[PDB]
């Protein structure tokens, strides 16, 4: 029932090669709606999903705007950071950026973000109160004096609190179709034979959205851990999401074991036992 | 709606 | 920092011998952005290959899907092979239909 909004920001430095990578993703919940690639032809913030087209040109222009400031600011960044590192500008380095809000079922205000990353660790963050930062080390502690001396919490916790809620909530609505579908998972039982002693049986869910979903074992009504196999969640490319997850089992025994499926598209869980 | 946030290191 | 990618080969929906569908090759967890991924058919590059932009997770870690139109048939063989800077070799995964 609760809802997100993210973008994420990938500046890679390519040195003599040219101008930093840049890479811009939006999404509302497991959905991409936005990107912006500066190896790209068009320089513009682009749509990638049906809803977010409906949108005037002052936002294209404003969200255009907003993607090219942040990946320019990313390159005197790249640069600052070799400086306080004292780092060599024959390496590659990456700076890597999240901004976005979470919002209850009933719209209501739940999370801001603000965080930042130099070659994938912390650098510095925005604290949950959205009034105090977090700063990983030395160097990260000269951008919090001028973060707080420039005031940047309070625009910041503006964004957050005001902007990021009511850009959410109306995509919510506009994206209805997609974004708040509750596609439950199909699924069935597969069975290999490992020996003749031993068999695998594999229980699937596929085409479903969201991709928050649990899968679990049992043997006669009993949580099973041992002989299992659960892969991670994974895009089908069309929107949905696919999992599977697995038991070996001794042959004749198969009619004990049950898979045990839930989703926020299923009224109640379902439950899989072999033939 | 990514606002403008540009903010220098 | 670095990190390994974690990597799976799958169709879109259930393999139909005969039935145009997407394989896809899944690699998430990696650090840094940098990555080769190839789809194979019968051990050779197949070139009209579509990827997702890149995005990360909340441990900064990347992830990317690689996709492309196929056909599977009963004869021919598929699988991804990705080269990232923390892989001593180029890891092959191969496409099961039943995985
Ligand atoms: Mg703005
Ligand atoms: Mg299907
Ligand atoms: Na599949």
């Amino acid at each position: 029932g609760s809802h997100s909004m993210r973008y994420f920001t990938t500046s890679v430095s390519r040195p003599g090669r040219g101008e930093p990578r840049f890479i811009a993703v939006g999404y509302v919940d497991d959905t991409q709606f936005v990107r912006f690639d500066s190896d790209a032809a068009s320089q513009r913030m682009e749509p990638r999903a049906p809803w977010i087209e409906q949108e005037g040109p002052e936002y294209w222009d404003l969200q255009t705007r907003n993607v090219k400031a942040q990946s320019q600011t990313d390159r005197a960044n790249l640069g600052t950071l070799r400086g306080y590192y004292n780092q060599s500008e024959a390496g590659s380095h990456t700076i890597q950026m999240m901004y976005g809000c979470d919002v209850g079922s009933d719209g209501r205000f739940l999370r801001g973000y603000r965080q930042d990353a130099y070659d994938g660790k912390d650098y510095i963050a925005l604290n949950e109160d959205l009034r105090s930062w977090t700063a990983a080390d030395m160097a990260a502690q000269i951008t919090q004096r001028k973060w707080e001396a420039a005031r940047v919490a309070e625009q910041l916790r503006a964004y957050l609190e005001g902007t990021c809620v009511e850009w959410l909530r109306r995509y919510l609505e506009n994206g209805k179709e997609t974004l708040q579908r509750t596609d439950a998972p199909k699924t069935h039982m597969t069975h290999h034979a490992v020996s003749d002693h031993e068999a695998t049986l594999r229980c699937w869910a596929l085409s479903f959205y969201p991709a928050e979903i649990t899968l679990t074992w049992q043997r006669d009504g009993e949580d099973q851990t041992q002989d299992t196999e659960l892969v991670e969640t994974r895009p089908a490319g069309d929107g949905t999401f696919q999992k599977w997850a697995s038991v070996v089992v001794p042959s004749g025994q198969e009619q004990r074991y049950t898979c045990h499926v839930q989703h926020e598209g299923l009224p109640k869980p379902l439950t899989l036992r072999w033939e | 709606y990514f606002p403008l946030q540009s903010y220098g290191f | 920092i670095q990190r390994t990618p974690k990597i799976q080969v799958y169709s879109r929906h259930p393999a139909e011998n005969g039935k145009s569908n997407f394989l896809n090759c899944y690699v998430s967890g990696f650090h840094p952005s940098d990555i080769e991924v190839d789809l194979l058919k019968n051990g050779e590059r197949i070139e009209k290959v579509e990827h997702s932009d890149l995005s990360f997770s909340k441990d900064w870690s990347f992830y990317l899907l690689y996709y492309t139109e196929f056909t599977p048939t009963e004869k021919d063989e598929y699988a991804c092979r990705v080269n990232h800077v923390t892989l001593s070799q180029p890891k092959i995964v191969k496409w099961d239909r039943d995985m």
